[PDB]
RNA sequence: CCCGCAGAAGAAGCACCGGCUAACUCCGGCCAGCAGCCCGGUAAUACGGAGGGUGCAAGCGUUAAUCGGAAUUACUGGGCGUAAAGCGCACGCAGGCGGUUUGUUAAGUCAGAUGUGAAAUCCCCGGGCUCAACCUGGGAACUGCAUCUGAUACUGGCAAG
RNA sequence: AUGUUUUUUUUUUUUUUUGAUUUGGUGAGAGG
């Protein structure tokens, strides 16, 4: 606080972590699906939510959530994950309608956030 | 169900009877039953007519009705046509000669049945409850109420928690049997359910 | 009429601070005249003396 | 980059007039101007103070007919420039050619305006000028071409505007069809109910 | 003439033997586009009844404040409770730069032109106060020319 | 770049509408799903569809990343009795700071000048592409560094008190 | 002798004041 004091040892800065570290600073990256489950929620939330153990293309193992009503993905499907949390451990989620992740079916608002082509009538 | 009913207390002392007769046990369930049917008929009949007492009265094989109503003209309709009309029917709904009386009600607002049923009619309309309310009590007030109670009760603006709400002014003693308590109900029909509506009014003190 | 023997710009509006046409219904810019309404704004009296 | 929908909706939305109607016709008989657009019309709460000043923006963005990007770059613009900086917003508004054209009288609308602008129909200094946020500069004349001066719409434009009330910074002439833009308009020239200040402290956030 | 503007309004609880009763806080600011400022802070069960309070305690206890035209005469710092508050004059198009409570006291203050940042605390009621006394602190050229024995001119 | 030809012709989507946050209704059971932080168990403005609206617009969302908000490392600009924070107490080297008067010096300090501080970029006034972006003339700026000439209140050095 | 031992959203917006109750010539007849 104190000139003198500062001088003699300055002001650290907060380093902040990122808390999607198995991106290194990319928007999306590529993997495959080691496996594929459903998970129970922490309180007070009840629900068999989806998500996928990822093996990534730079090495990391993680798991992704997988958005929208229903997917295609079995075990070794090549997947696009593009980080964002589900409020335990999961950090990321499946890009739908990118690389074997199907858009998701009978959806027409909010169509882009799940990869859905636009429809013909 | 906490409360003695105020009319029903004071029936002996400061409040009068509505039916008026006497009859031995043989006939008197009859005639409880005729005033009943007759008392509907007329509720069902003068809706739009603001009713506030039917006074059932009947001597010597003939029926004395006593209709208690802020706005005659519309229940007498042209003079002697619809008050005519209303007295054979009574007369079939009793088995007797019918006689019908009128009685001009000065000031509803300080009638309180005549109050709640108008605050009834507002709550159906879909206006906010709460202004109704205090639209019911500002208006006695004016009109030269001792004090007024009125309270709301159930699905209050549509909502799934039913609650009671209820605005006091001025001075309600229900302890107080010398009180002039004019107390009476009613019950909005809206689109969420029922709505009960009990509203007091304190005229004044007897002194007898 | 705009503008006629009863005018809007030559003397004043009918009602009391308000254009006729369209434009300050409450009381803060007493005076503007807008190309839409081509009318003065002041008190129902006023045109009795212009 | 252009409105192409419901012009009376937007106005609506507003509660003013904006002006987006020749103006032959009145608002109230063509809409109800009152009453807000949609299914939940006759409903109207109190609005919050950042949705006062949005509402404020989108009038004044809607009477002209000016995008989002290029109103954020008009603003910043004014900010740049000396004096009082809502005041220099509408005047570069002003500035506009489309909007300098519809005040002459030769668009019944400001996007009749444009649309003539577009056309190749306005000469600026006797130079074909096609732009509508073109900011015509003081002493600079604006003309109809001769190809365009036979219209019949742009007489009617003129009879509209002979019955509205004529701008002071201009000077207009009818048989000639062009006006001089003589000066760049005073905050007192311009409409009052316009709170260029809520704008201002909108894009300040 | 006075425009009067209610900057929040709070339900607070009180427990008792049955449960909880709840009640309504409104706190107002009313000013006449000049000087004088005034902000009420009114209670009631219900929450019409208490902005009413909360007018009415406005109405009273006002405060003047001196106004170099739409601006303020110098930057001014006001502090209260959490709340510190500081205040700058600004060129006339500038408009009211400041955040949520603070705004609306400047706004019926009739002043126009302000850069102004609520440092520490925002808790409304205790920024608008912070503010007033901002406000009121501020001394004028002609204020502080008295104070020293001098002319205007002197002090510049 | 200009002129002529035809005919509204070939040309609008994306996100969002519980609060923050601009925008609301109806129809489908802690499931399916949503979610940036703080819904869903049968009347969900929070899920999905519709109608209606709001905001952006040839883009619109999402993700990643940086500053901001964050006075939340506080030089400007925070704190430490109870919220995190006074070494258990002292002595004391280095270091930091230093009562008062005069003289002197001129290191710090201040003033002016000179040299330099590449151009571009930023900013001001202009000019040129129909406008704009873009290009561009001149200025200002580049808060500095060096040197020279002064000023000597304050800080420092030296000398006496 | 002893208690974090059955938690689940059974959810935060007023009225506002600011303004008034509205009827011109012509001709005919009566009272004093
Ligand atoms: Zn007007």
């Amino acid at each position: 606080a104190t000139v003198n004091q500062l001088v003699r040892k300055p002001r650290a800065r907060k380093v902040a972590k990122s808390n999607v570290p198995a991106l290194e600073a990319c928007p999306q990256k590529r993997g495959v699906c080691t496996r594929v489950y459903t998970t129970t929620p922490k309180k007070p939330n009840s629900a068999l939510r989806k998500v996928c153990r990822v093996r990534l293309t730079n090495g990391f193992e993680v798991t992704s959530y997988i958005g929208g009503e229903g997917h295609n993905l079995q075990e070794h499907s090549v997947i696009l994950i593009r980080g964002g949390r589900v409020k335990p451990g999961v950090r990321y989620h499946t890009v739908r309608g990118a690389l074997d992740c199907s858009g998701v079916k009978d959806r027409k608002q909010a169509r882009s956030k799940y990869g859905v082509k636009r429809p013909k009538a | 169900g906490q409360k003695v009913h105020p009319n029903g207390i004071r029936l002996g002392i400061v409040k009068p009877w509505n039916s008026t007769w006497f009859a031995n046990t043989k006939e008197f369930a009859d005639n409880l039953d005729s005033d009943f049917k007759v008392r509907q008929y007329l509720t069902k009949e003068l809706a739009k007519a603001s009713v506030s007492r039917i006074v059932i009265e009947r001597p010597a094989k003939s029926i004395r009705v006593t209709i208690h109503t802020a706005r005659p003209g519309i229940v007498i309709g042209k003079k002697g046509e619809d008050v005519e009309k209303l007295r054979k029917v009574v007369a079939d709904i009793a088995g007797v000669p019918a006689q019908i009386n009128i009685a001009e009600v000065r000031k509803p607002e300080l009638d309180a049945k005549l109050v709640a049923d108008s605050i009834t009619s507002q709550l159906e309309r879909r206006v906010m409850f709460r202004r109704a309310m205090k639209r019911a009590v500002q208006n006695a007030m004016r009109l030269g109420a001792k004090g007024i109670k009125v309270e709301v009760s159930g699905r209050l603006g549509g909502a799934e928690i039913a609650r009671t709400e209820w605005y006091r002014e001025g001075r309600v003693p229900l302890h107080t049997l010398r009180a002039d308590i004019d107390y009476n109900t009613s019950e909005a029909h809206t689109t969420y359910g029922v709505i009960g509506v009990k509203v007091w009014i304190f005229k004044g003190e007897i002194l007898g | 009429e705009r503008d006629g023997l009863f005018c809007a710009r030559i003397f004043g509006p009918v009602k009391d601070y308000e254009c006729l046409c369209g434009k300050y219904k409450r009381l803060k810019h007493r005076g503007v005249i807008c190309e839409k309404c081509g009318v003065e704004v002041t008190q129902t009296k006023v045109r009795r003396e212009r | 980059a252009r409105y192409l929908g419901p012009k009376l909706k937007l106005s609506r939305r507003e509660g003013t007039d904006l002006f987006l109607k020749s103006g032959v016709r009145a608002i109230d008989t063509k809409c109800k101007i009152e009453q807000a657009p949609g299914q939940h019309g006759a409903r109207k709460p109190r609005l919050s103070d950042y949705g006062v000043q949005l509402r404020e923006k989108q009038k004044v963005r809607r009477i002209y007919g000016v995008l989002e990007r290029q109103f954020r770059n008009y603003y910043k613009e004014a900010a740049r420039l000396k004096g009082n900086t809502g005041e220099n917003l509408l005047a570069l508004l002003e500035g506009r050619l489309d909007n300098v054209v519809y005040r002459m009288g030769f668009g019944a609308t400001r996007a009749e305006a444009r649309q003539l602008v577009s056309h190749k129909a306005i000469m600026v200094n006797g130079r074909v000028v096609n732009i509508a946020s073109y900011q015509v500069s003081p002493n600079d004349v604006v003309s109809i071409r001769e190809k365009a001066k036979k219209q019949s719409r742009v007489k009617a434009a003129l009879e509209l505007a002979e019955q509205r009330e004529k701008p002071t910074w201009l000077e207009v002439d009818a048989g000639k069809m062009e006006g001089t833009f003589k000066r760049k308009p005073e905050r007192s020239d311009l409409s009052a109910d316009i709170n260029e200040h809520l704008i201002v402290e909108l894009y300040s956030k | 003439e006075l425009q009067e503007k209610l900057i929040a309004v709070n339900r607070v609880s009180k427990t008792v033997k049955g449960g909880r009763i709840f009640s309504f806080t409104a706190l107002t600011v009313v000013g006449d586009g000049n000087g004088r400022v005034g902000f009420g802070y009114g209670k009631a069960r219900e929450v019409p009844a208490a902005i009413q309070k909360a007018m009415e305690k406005a109405r009273r206890n006002m405060i003047n404040v001196a106004l170099n035209n739409g601006t303020l005469q110098h930057p001014v710092k006001g502090v209260h409770t959490g709340s510190r508050v500081f205040m700058q004059p600004a060129s006339e198009g500038t408009g009211i730069i400041a955040g949520g409570a603070m705004r609306a006291v400047l706004e019926v203050a009739g002043v126009h032109n302000v850069l102004a940042k609520a440092y520490g605390s925002t808790n409304p009621i205790n920024v608008v106060r912070a503010t007033i006394d901002g406000l009121e602190n501020m001394n004028s050229p002609e204020m502080v020319a008295a104070k020293r024995g001098k002319s205007v001119e002197e002090i510049l």
